[PDB]
RNA sequence: UUGACUGCGAGAAUGACAAUUCGAGCAGGUGCGAAAGCAGGUCAUAGUGAUCCGGUGGUUCUGAAUGGAAGGGCCAUCGC
RNA sequence: ACUCCGAAUACCAGUAAGUACUAUCCGGGAGACACACGGCGGGUGCUAACGUCCGUCGUGGAGAGGGAAACAACCCAGAC
RNA sequence: AGCGGCGAGCGAAAUUGGACUAGCCCUUAAGCUUUACACACGUUAGACGAACGGUCUGGAAAGGCCGACGAUACAGGGUGAUAGUCCCGUAGUUGACGAUGUGUGUUCAGUGAAAUCGAGUAGGGCGGGACACGUGAUAUCCUGUCUGAAUAUGGGGGGACCAUCCUCCAAGGCUAAAUACUACUGACUGACCGAUAGUGAACCAGUACCGUGAGGGAAAGGCGAAAAGAACCCCUGUGAGGGGAGUGAAAUAGAACCUGAAACCGUGUACGUACAAGCAGUAGGAGCAGGCUGUCCUGUGACUGCGUACCUUUUGUAUAAUGGGUCAGCGACUUAUAUUCAGUGGCAAGGUUAACCAUCUAGGGGAGCCGUAGGGAAACCGAGUCUUAACUGGGCGUU
């Protein structure tokens, strides 16, 4: 049977080998064309370079800032609250479920999917729609 | 499913483990990974930089009538570098845990259908003697066989060393290639049940 | 793994060299010249397989014209005659007849004349 | 190595569901002479045209 | 007299792109007219300069223990 | 670089038949951005140049075959 | 996140998963080093070490055929071809007088050590430097220069700065493990090379050789199983070289030595060729010569048609543009990591683990990453959101 195994059709594909004659269709220039910077070894052009016209990444203005809170904040889907083990949905229980990473400080629960258990959400913010769904499944939203 | 144990009654087994369809693309991938896993990847060639010498420009850029050279260790030159000299590689492939188990199940299923999986009630060798094991094998009418027990006795390990195409493996130590490689797979019924839990 | 090219490299060179048997000088001995030679021989052979069909037909037409004019009709008039007589014998056959059976050619010419 | 982000591109081009969002040019100085219409219509952020995207994506490998 | 309005804008023109152009109508507040109306500069088409950095005013969005503040942002605007 | 006039064409749009895998959109990969001659409309030049610069169509480029003695770019014609 | 002619680029931490873990003293410690005394404990020459005959082919048997036999030993090597059983080994079992190393105690003599809890110190000004951080609003650290406290009622830090609060106690020390590396020694391994490769170097190689010197830096492996390396004879200069003879399975294996390609050079034979103009062929084609037996095969090719190499580079090359004397050998899209797209497979609203652990391609390991919601500069809101006083609206999203 070690002589009988074979990959799926489509699974394996021979790599492109430039510069092995005319028949291959990749002879001579190896699909680089004729002359110029781009045909040269190490001749790539930096993405965003536009021939020396003021690039798009400089003719357009910078805008905005990053809040620090954004970096320690995490939205939680209502469907994910399933994964929590126990009734109390808090930052520690979310972290234990790996729903939020351990550096998360602030959580908003959002109406995505459905809650099928009664959970008490303490400490976290909830959307009106999620609150409704929690309360509809016999949950509470503690403060 | 039901497996016909010898020296006992038929053993009920999971149809997921022993009745799975044979996914050849899955088995082929895992088998290939395994073989890549075995590679050592210990080689190297020298590049122009790593070959001895080659600092000085062989002769002046213009005037000599010769083709321009910069180093006697150009890859063009005899005794020169390899343009793309190898260095030691890791040919290991990730296999997903489910993909490994899936392959393993596919293989065991195919063994069953091909009547290569031979379930025995027990398989023990009394002394650490090759000669005894050869006899036992002859009772089972198999010369080339992997012998999977729940735990490998010293005696059976020792009795199998000098035998070619006879390996004694614990359920832990069974591999995708070995199940394929040996002509028959002689499992003790305990080991069957252990393999079942191992593979889901 | 390292691959040495020798054995296969020679086989290619030998194939070409064997095709260049009979050429003058380098063209049968030296791979660089032989290769060029065997390529141009293939090019000529392609061009000539076409042009063979032209050369042979010119020859036939020349022979048919000879024979027709010995029988008192131009090639141009003879072909028209035959066309009008609904005789669909090819130039290759006509020219064969003009050489090997002069009498039959004359018959065909007489038939051709009648049609004109 | 890990691809590095072009921080110039990052500070000017933000990925949304609706595509790469950007601030219009020409709203920094020399505004008196400009029309309130023109200034007003430049104030909303825009989505990059298709031709501008491929590059930006190569400059924002993780965005 | 201050419509050389503020927020917007169906829908188009025109550009590789950046950008450039026209625009009914809606909201708010306004001027002229008895009124229908007209008015978002000028008969129209030139009168111009990206980004960065920085300045001034506003906002009070952010802002690293907390409360402030600095510094960022956003809006208006200035400096080729 | 005048217009009391004013075509053919071309273009835009609609309607309709027949023929055609066409048009469009979103992705992966390019290459190219030295063009040449010929016809036609022109600028430039001397209505010189195998000149030069545009428009448009053809061929060459990347196209063999037949013709034009020989002749990329003309005439005929597209080589499984 | 930040830094950055905010360009090119540079690039953290908080926090979290692991490996390893250990603290101990200036009223004098832990550790370290020495010293001996013990004891353990290992190393250092090694020893024994299973089991095959017959027959066939052959120069030779390890091969074939037939039938045996060992295996805790079928690692590996050698032997006239390819050996579990011929040999050396291997598995396993044993061996150290003495000498070493190690770890424990038990001692010694030191060291730690700066003594005594930290003032020219902290902080400051000026100039620099280091911190991801380019002086920026720039905290912190180091300090060349000039200064200069407080001293637990005190002082340091918490990214300008201030208050509050929290946290720590600088200006004295020592400290294993987890970490880095291997010129050297041993064993073992290889989808590493196999003599233009692999080391520069398989060979008397850092040699020859080159250079005043620093320094540079080669080429060069293979008779045979065994030298059995050719007694003797003959030609020749008591040569070189050869022919016999002999050796050998083989001597076009004879030391200029396995195989023995090509370029290149010869001898012989067939055919052509001394009135004929050029990319040397091609399509056709007589004659001649060999076979086989003339609508065959082979070789040659009078004569006719057609026909200006190749590569490169170009609008365009027979070009009198480039490159190539020829042959053989070698010589150019790789590898690692990350991003993205596609195919394929697994699993599927989930998918997947990383280091590490591990009886080690298993299994553990959930840190993390991607998906599952978007809008907004942002707070924040959220199937919506942003804009605006508010949209009849409009942007993006929803499905």
């Amino acid at each position: 049977r070690l002589n009988t195994l074979a990959p799926a059709a489509g699974a394996k594909t021979s790599a492109k080998r430039v510069g092995r004659g005319i028949g291959s269709g990749l002879g001579k220039t190896g699909g680089r064309g004729h002359k110029g910077q781009k045909s040269r070894s190490g001749g790539s052009v930096r993405p965003g370079f536009e021939g020396g016209q003021m690039p798009l990444k400089q003719r357009l203005p910078k805008f905005g800032f990053t809040s620090r809170k954004s970096l320690v904040s995490a939205e939680v889907r209502l469907a994910e609250l399933a994964k929590v083990s126990g009734d109390v949905v808090d930052l520690n229980s979310l972290k234990a479920a790996n729903i939020i990473t351990k550096n998360i400080e602030f959580v908003k629960v959002v109406l995505s999917g459905e809650i099928n258990k009664a959970v008490t959400v303490k400490g976290l913010r909830v959307t009106k729609g999620a609150k409704a769904a929690i309360e509809a499944a016999g949950g509470k939203i503690e403060e | 499913m039901e497996l016909m144990v010898k020296g006992a009654d038929a053993l009920t087994v999971s149809e997921t483990t022993f009745g799975r369809e044979f996914n050849e693309a899955l088995v082929h991938q895992v088998v290939v990974a395994y073989a890549a896993g075995a590679r050592q990847g210990t080689r190297a060639q020298k590049t122009r930089s790593e070959v001895s010498g080659g600092g000085a420009k062989p002769w002046r850029q213009k005037g000599t009538g010769r083709a321009r050279a910069g180093t006697i260790r150009s890859p063009i030159w005899r005794s020169g570098g390899v343009t793309f000299a190898a260095k030691p590689q890791d040919h290991s492939q990730k296999v997903n845990k489910k993909m490994y188990r899936g392959a393993m199940k596919s293989i065991l299923s195919e063994l069953v259908r091909q009547e290569r999986l031979i379930v025995v009630d027990n398989f023990s060798v009394e002394a650490p003697k090759t000669k005894e094991l050869v006899a036992k094998l002859k009772e089972l009418e198999l010369t080339d066989a992997l012998i999977v027990t729940s735990e490998v006795d010293e005696n059976l390990f020792l009795a199998a060393r000098n035998l070619y195409k006879v390996d004694a493996r614990d359920v832990a130590g069974i591999d995708p290639v070995s199940l394929i490689a040996f002509d028959k797979v002689v499992m003790t019924a305990e080991a069957v049940k252990q393999v079942e839990e191992m593979l889901a | 793994p390292r691959v040495k090219r020798g054995v296969q490299a020679r086989a290619r060179h030998k194939k070409v060299l064997k095709q260049a048997k009979g050429y003058y000088g380098a063209r049968s001995r030296v791979y660089r010249v032989a290769f060029q030679a065997v390529t141009k021989a293939g090019q000529y052979a392609y061009r000539d397989r076409r042009a063979k069909k032209r050369q042979f037909r010119q020859l036939w037409i020349a022979r048919i014209n000879a024979a027709s004019r010995q029988n008192g009709l131009s090639y141009s008039r003879f072909i028209n005659g035959l066309k009008k007589a609904s005789i669909e014998i090819d130039r290759k056959i006509l020219a064969d007849i003009a050489v090997f059976d002069k009498a039959a050619f004359a018959v065909l010419v007489e038939k051709a004349k009648a049609a004109l | 190595p890990k691809m590095k982000t072009n921080k110039g591109a990052a500070k000017r081009f933000k990925k949304t569901a609706g595509g790469i969002k950007y601030k219009h040019a020409t709203k920094r100085h020399i505004l008196t002479k400009r029309t309130t219409k023109n200034k007003r219509q430049l104030r909303p952020n825009a989505i990059l045209p298709k031709c501008e995207v491929a590059a930006v994506i190569r400059m924002l490998p993780y965005a």
